[PDB]
DNA sequence: TTTTTTTTTTTTT
């Protein structure tokens, strides 16, 4: 899954946290562990400039410190670039669950009630993005 | 039970590329129609998406939805939701000439199980039909099923489309100015003038007896068309390392005495005179050399495959010897291995369009006769060699053989073979000491 | 049951990658192999990927599931559902290359570990293979494995790479003054010049009729070599003792009459010459002899690596000689048996970085000659013999032939042949009775 | 078991 690489990703390089968009926008519990990782992001921005064990320190009481670690251990990448294209990449991938996601909601009001020309519309629309490439 | 092949994925991919861009509508159209399908809804939409092509109705899920609605299709096939679905499983549209040929073939199993089942109908129940007349419906379904195929195999062609075509290429040909060299230039005029360049799609032969050259020849026309044209030059040095090739190169190229080059004894003219070649090698970077041993046919194919991908296509590829490639599937006989390396080598210059120079070696019985030049019949081990083969040329220095010949530092190019074109000798004065072939500037001796 | 080593998830992300992507085919077509993946369901999915992608089409869900439904392996591998699973779970194919590397990783660890297990299921069970057996069969697959590792270096490459080795090798040789030495030193003042010693990597020929001074000037090389440098040079004498071979070496080296050498009636001038030879012999101890007779290639090949090994790197090998080596396999043909002779002395001389001097023996044709020096086409049985070599000398001494001629007691080195130098002839004097060859301190003759 | 094509060495007219 995507959402295991991203924390993985966002432990070994805290920095990439930095240019993450906020996430408050959208209810978390859409995605699994979404919470999380814009926790991370908040804890980023609250000091930037942070060390990778400092990022780790900081839910040092915490439970879940255990998944972040195996995280950090698996899927080491020395190269930082690559790491951010990934990054860049998934979040994209994200943003078109999220557009997947309504527009499954949106099909369903049309099964519940039907549709009109804005919403037809509207959902011509919302195959561009998943059909960019 | 058994279910009737079909694709409903791609017919849906299909179906949902067209709608963004109708650009490919033709592709399309022209692979598959609206009766290859297997779902009936689908057959309504192409007929619908047919109908408003046809009217000049841009292809669009709007347009569709308006026209299924009006006809009252579009309870049948679905609605908005379902046409979007369509769509959103598209994986590509620029994909979709694989859908449709995916399509296609799904209907052509589905004709064929069909006739199959037809045919097994007709010899179970004669229905008053003799056994001749079974084997006449036989005959006739599987005609049509040859006939409903549409060419896809390149059939007999009428001589009408054969002279439309040709006739074009020569009026092309008439407009470009060239005069003379319409394949790659080989840099010596004296050659030119009777193969008029490497020509694509040849597969060129360069033969004689051990240390006469074959491999100093080579390297020559690889450099001559390195820096005459734009395309890469592949090389596959089967013999020897990268290193000894380019300690020649800049031998030839910067006319070095390349004792010098190999030895370290270099003054500073000569260093002036390498970094002047060094220069204009890295200005250009359209030379790779592949000195990996015992390559397959298929090794060879690849690589050449991805250079060209790669870098728009190639000018030349030369290989460095026929003989030393291996077809592990064919090793009890050497016969039939050198007969199906000969084949594949002619096979990849038709596919890539390029000219393909691959030398070779000579038998021994050449030396046994009082005249020691190379004829068609001495290449070695060549079963197809001399028959594959569009130009042959034998390299021929006679001071090797008598020493006290009048032809000293004069190289003979004998061409044994041109399937197109006359046959002839062209003589090049030969320097050993840069590892080069010049042009024979002495006096023009009439060849007979 | 221990697990093997293999791991799934960078089989998951290869194979996923792949789908997302089509234009690192490459990448991972050179890294790895359908055999690499462990689970049979990845290796029935990568053979038809491979095959849709020779075939020139696009990859993606649609066709692989077509492609694995025509072969029946689609339900094998788990039905559409896990292949719409895997290209969801794959985010991108940036790292693919590293996951490459480790699928190739893993199965190159369990390819090792079935042959121990091979090897030590042979031991245990013998079948009446004795220990010569199982040893070969060791060393056998651990070559193997060797190979299959040593696979990646393959690839064109562009020029660029090419002429930086070049030139940094040759400002390599030019800081050093060693004045004409870039190989090993022959010993002999003219050969050095012709041919600037033997150089590494090469594989000298050296013929001549039956006694003709053939065994007798490839001893003086390995004599002149050793003293003129400290690294080991070995010897493979398949025709005489060890025994003879040292009593000429000591008769050369001493200059005592090798006739007193051998009966035995030797003086106390002579037992003092002999003791300082031994003594310098001693003080070296850099040559080592193997007088095993009929020796493949491969234990001439594992011989001489395990003395590189030992002593770091060998100075020079002698064959003598080439024909009498075997080929169990093609003992049919003897004319491929030769051949594959010639190639693999030639690759042992590439793998060590080492010259390798291979004597042969020359044809009867050239007895029915009014002229009588050799010429290439005179080797015996070559199948390749003068193709594969980079330098090919022969002797000749007139005086055997004409018994009035002039040059009584010399002898001529014609080089017949070198790939990258002149051609020419070096005269000797030849010392029978103390079987030597001395550098020609008479009147030079120019050469035609 | 038979037919085919390529190498290399000998002996005879
Ligand atoms: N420095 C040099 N001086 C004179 N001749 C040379 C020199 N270097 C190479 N040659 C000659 O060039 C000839 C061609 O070599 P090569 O192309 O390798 O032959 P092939 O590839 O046909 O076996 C050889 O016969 C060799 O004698
Ligand atoms: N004591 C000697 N006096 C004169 N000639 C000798 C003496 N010992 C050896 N020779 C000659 O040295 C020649 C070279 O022998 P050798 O190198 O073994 O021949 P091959 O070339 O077959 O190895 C022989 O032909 C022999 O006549
Ligand atoms: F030495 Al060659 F062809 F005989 F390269
Ligand atoms: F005695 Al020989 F070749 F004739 F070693
Ligand atoms: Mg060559
Ligand atoms: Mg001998």
């Amino acid at each position: 899954t995507t959402m295991r690489i991203l924390i993985g990703l966002l432990v070994q390089n805290p920095e990439l946290a930095t240019l993450v968009p906020p996430l408050e926008n959208l209810d978390e519990n859409k995605l699994p562990g979404l919470g999380l990782f814009r926790e991370l992001v908040n804890t980023c921005l609250s000091q930037p400039g942070l060390t990778t064990g400092q990022l780790l320190e900081h839910y040092r009481g915490t439970n879940n410190a255990a998944t972040l670690e195996k995280l950090s251990m698996w899927d080491d990448i020395a190269d930082k670039n690559i790491a951010e294209q990934t990054f860049t990449d998934s979040l994209n991938h994200m943003f078109d669950s999220l557009l997947e996601l309504r527009q499954e909601e949106l099909i369903a009001r049309e099964r519940t009630h039907g549709l009109s020309n804005e919403e037809c519309l509207e959902l011509w629309t919302l195959n561009q993005e998943l059909a960019k490439k | 039970l058994k279910v009737p092949p079909h694709s409903i994925e791609a017919e849906q991919s299909v179906l949902g590329g067209l709608m963004l861009d109708n650009e490919r509508w033709d592709d399309v159209a022209e692979r598959v129609v609206a009766d290859d399908f297997y779902t009936r809804p689908h057959r309504h939409i192409f007929t619908e998406m047919a109908r408003l092509q046809e009217s000049g109705s841009p292809i669009d899920l709007i347009t569709l939805a308006e026209s299924l609605e009006r006809q009252g299709q579009l309870d049948s096939v679905g609605g908005c939701a379902y046409l979007a679905e369509l769509s959103k499983n598209t994986p590509s549209a620029a994909n979709i000439s694989a859908y449709a040929d995916i399509v296609r073939e799904r209907a052509v199993v589905r004709e064929m199980i069909s006739v199959a089942n037809e045919i097994a109908e007709a010899g179970f129940d004669p229905q008053g039909r003799t056994s001749e007349d079974l084997l006449d419906l036989a005959e006739s379904r599987v005609f049509k099923i040859a006939e409903s195929r549409a060419n896809k195999d390149e059939g007999p062609k009428n001589i009408a489309d054969v002279l439309d075509a040709t006739v074009a290429r020569i009026e092309q040909l008439f407009q470009q100015p060239h005069d003379g060299v319409t394949g790659v230039n080989t840099g010596y005029d004296d050659l030119n003038k009777k193969t008029a360049g490497l020509q694509p799609s040849d597969l060129i032969i360069v033969a004689a007896r051990p240390s006469m050259g074959k491999t100093t020849f080579a390297m020559n026309l690889v450099e001559n068309a390195a820096m005459l044209q734009d395309k890469p030059v592949l090389i596959f040095s089967l013999e020897m390392p990268s290193e000894q090739i380019m300690m020649r190169s800049l031998a030839s190229l910067s006319r070095v005495d390349q004792t010098k080059i190999r030895t370290g004894q270099l003054d500073d003219e000569d260093w002036a005179r390498i970094s002047g070649t060094m220069g204009i090698l890295l200005e250009k970077r359209n030379i790779y050399i592949d000195d990996s041993s015992g390559l397959t046919p298929t090794e060879v194919r690849s690589r050449a495959r991805r250079i060209a991908r790669e870098h728009g296509g190639i000018g030349l590829i030369m290989i460095d010897y026929l003989q030393l490639m291996r077809v592990p599937a064919l090793s009890d006989n050497r016969t039939l291995e050198i007969a199906e390396i000969s084949r594949s080598l002619k096979a990849l210059a038709k596919e890539l369009n390029v000219p393909v120079v691959a030398l070779s070696q000579l038998n021994r019985s050449l030396e046994q006769r009082a005249d020691k030049r190379p004829v068609n019949s001495d290449l070695r081990e060549s079963g197809s060699i001399e028959q594959d083969a569009d130009l042959i040329m034998f390299i021929y220095r006679d001071e090797v053989y008598h020493e006290n010949s009048d032809l000293k530092g004069i190289a003979e190019i004998i061409i044994g073979k041109q399937r197109n074109g006359p046959i002839g000798t062209v003589r090049l004065t030969f320097n050993g000491q840069w590892s080069r072939f010049d042009n024979y500037a002495g006096p023009q001796y009439d060849d007979e």
